[PDB]
């Protein structure tokens, strides 16, 4: 019901409110954000509810509050390769990941849940997705914000994948279960995968190519054998890169 | 699509002068603006990409500035070798679009043309057609008047002209004027001449030959 | 070093088909997007189509969206442009270009091919005639003599003209072709030399017209 998982992060309300204030103070934003209203919309999603009975509609006021005008042709999805995807967006700073948006920035690496009959936050334990229930506050949030993120994408979407994993593309991950199935074909022309270390011939990548192609979206794939060199030339493309993109 | 407007269409400067080229986008491309140089007959050369970054091996006299809709290419110390059309190109969205181009032509001191006339080859006269060629070589400005007369009779509408593009080292022009006759009517006449008028000439220069 | 070499192209009838090729070297073809950019005679650059490094993703200009097909064979490092239902307004020089960006998207081009002219016309191929422009003996400015070759009555463009198999380049002017009223092109290619070298140096013009397979070498004597 509420156990088997880590509890809500200590000082979670202060943290969410502090993150919103800092995100807005470094992003003169589409529409002024009253961070207090944002925290209230966050709280209203899960407070005083069964933490196994959370729905996506519970989070829609927070989603509406947190809608941002993101350049849709600059979205980098990723699946289970966290550090390189975000360091890539620190350099190619015209491209965004889900954690670079307001809503992703707010909840990144946090846990939360409430209790049915009380207005309190449970800092002791929260429903674990696998062993208690799937419709818990944290999982439902990310399942919701990731769907809307994919729905906003346009013109060419890139996704970074870990080629060292035995399942380079996992159909059961958020990218496979939610994001891929929600790219709008009338807005998205191509999904280009970047496999990080020829693994574009891996059975799981061809599965991603099949799934995407039957939604009438083009598939593209690109091996990256030299990640550190690939990033070095994103910083400064002017030294030695048009001959060194080869199998190391 | 995004429309790129370059001004002016043509720019005639002297070497050592500063070239200022404008490109104005119909909507914001915000940085995604490249500059390309295309010399006659050649493929484009990327000068600046993303509005301010010099490509590899591009001389430091090329500099890009601007954001949003107003962009500018500057060539500080212009050279005769810089006679080319320069294009701006945006990569803000699809489709990528180029401007119509600005042609930078180099100014120069007045140079009179050398005039040469070429009679028809006997090899061509077997074909039933004769072609006389008048060569005007290495002159500036391009404004020049070639006049054809045979037996001192100014011919009309039987000649075509062709001009080189400005030489990339001495900034001069060359012109050819080809007069086309029937072979049977080329023989009916004896004296064949082209008249050349140009700012660098004191009097109209007439190169001529007699048939045979 | 990077090289993009276009092949194919030439004369094709309205409504007919033509496939262009772009052979590449000097970079990892697999990891770069490619595009075709075209240039109508005496006009600017117009982007035609783009393709991803692996080939799956493609974009097209609206004017060609139903008739052109971009593709690539990465095992041969070759880019293709399959053109069907060609119209007169498709007459242009066609470049292949390499995307500078390290992934698929709105491109900027850091490498270009030399281009290949596509002529869409009802007219037939015509091989040129090459006539000499012999040096004078009653004029010839100072000690400067002019000579050349007359390349007449060919279709379509282009034609290639060299002197002494390429050994003589200084002072050579090959004029832009002019369309005669017969629908056939013509040009002259000229060179100024010292007048007193006319008896000691041999001058030959090499004319190549690939559409008609005409290779003429004409020696120009005084």
């Amino acid at each position: 019901q509420q156990w088997s998982g880590p509890g809500t992060t200590k000082r979670f309300p202060e943290t969410v409110l502090a993150r919103c204030v800092k995100y807005t103070e470094i992003h003169p934003e589409m529409r002024h954000v009253d961070c207090q209203s944002v925290w209230d919309a966050f709280k209203g999603a899960f407070i005083s509810k069964h933490p196994c009975d959370i729905t996506e509609e519970d989070y829609q006021p927070l989603m509406k509050l947190g809608t941002q005008t993101v350049p849709c042709n600059k979205i980098l999805l990723w699946s289970r390769i966290k550090d390189l995807a975000h360091q890539f967006t620190q350099v190619q700073r015209d491209m965004f990941t889900l954690e670079d948006t307001l809503l992703g920035y707010l909840a990144d690496d946090l846990t939360w849940c409430g209790e049915f009959a009380t207005s309190k936050i449970n800092y002791q334990s929260c429903p674990d997705w696998r062993k208690d229930c799937s419709n818990n506050p944290v999982s439902v949030f990310w399942k919701t914000v990731s769907r809307r993120f994919a729905e906003a994408a346009c013109d060419v979407v890139h996704v970074m994948l870990d080629g060292s994993r035995s399942k380079i593309f996992d159909k059961d991950s958020t990218f496979g279960s939610v994001e891929v199935h929600n790219l709008q074909p009338e807005k998205v022309q191509t999904l280009e995968a970047w496999v990080i270390h020829d693994l574009c011939q891996d059975p799981t990548i061809k599965e991603l190519e099949s799934i995407i192609s039957k939604r009438n979206i083009q598939f593209s794939c690109k091996n990256i054998y030299r990640p550190d060199k690939f990033l070095q030339c994103v910083k400064n493309p002017e030294d030695s890169s048009c001959t060194s993109e080869i199998g190391t | 699509e995004i429309v790129l407007t370059q001004s002016p269409a043509t720019l005639s400067l002297s070497p050592g002068e500063r070239a200022t080229l404008s490109c104005r986008a119909s909507q914001s491309v915000s940085s995604y603006l490249a500059w390309y140089q295309q010399k006659p007959g050649q493929a484009p050369r990327l000068l600046i990409y993303d509005a301010s970054n010099r490509a590899t091996g591009i001389p430091a006299r090329f500099s890009g500035s601007g954001s949003g809709t107003d962009f500018t290419l500057t060539i500080s110390s212009l050279e005769p070798e810089d006679f080319a059309v320069y294009y701006c190109q945006q990569r803000s969205n699809w489709p990528p679009t180029f401007g119509q181009g600005t042609k930078v032509e180099i100014k120069r001191t007045v140079a009179a043309p050398s005039v040469f006339i070429f009679p028809p080859s006997d090899e061509q006269l077997k074909s039933g057609t004769a072609s006389v060629v008048c060569l005007l070589n290495n002159f500036y400005p391009r404004e020049a008047k070639v006049q054809w007369k045979v037996d001192n009779a100014l011919q009309s509408g039987n000649s075509q002209e062709s001009v080189t593009e400005q030489d990339s080292k001495d900034s001069t022009y060359s012109l050819s004027s080809t007069l086309t006759l029937s072979k049977a009517d080329y023989e009916k006449h004896k004296v064949y001449a082209c008249e050349v008028t140009h700012q660098g000439l004191s009097s109209p220069v007439t190169k001529s030959f007699n048939r045979g | 070093e990077v090289q993009l070499l276009e092949s194919g192209g030439g004369l094709v009838q309205p409504g007919g088909s033509l496939r262009l090729s772009c052979a590449v070297s000097g970079f990892t073809f697999n990891s770069f997007a490619m595009s075709w950019v075209r240039q109508a005679p005496g006009k600017g650059l117009e982007w035609v189509s783009a393709i991803s490094g692996s080939g799956g993703g493609t974009y097209y200009a609206d004017s060609v969206k139903g008739r052109f097909t971009i593709s690539r064979d990465n095992s041969k490092n070759t880019l293709y442009l399959q053109m069907n239902s060609l119209r007169a307004e498709d007459t242009a020089v066609y470049f292949c270009a390499k995307d500078k960006i390290l992934w698929f998207g709105e491109p900027v081009f850091d490498y270009w091919g030399q281009g290949t002219l596509v002529t869409v016309s009802s007219a037939s191929t015509k091989g040129p005639s090459v006539f000499p422009l012999a040096p004078s003996s009653k004029s010839t400015s100072g000690g400067t003599a002019a000579l050349g070759c007359l390349v007449k009555d060919y279709f379509p463009e282009p034609v290639t003209v060299s002197w002494n198999s390429g050994a003589l380049t200084s002072g050579v002017h090959t004029f832009p072709a002019v369309l005669q009223s017969s629908g056939l092109y013509s040009l002259s290619s000229v060179v100024t030399v010292p007048s007193s070298s006319l008896g000691t140096q041999t001058y030959i013009c090499n004319v190549n017209h690939k559409p008609s397979n005409t290779k003429v070498d004409k020696k120009v004597e005084p």
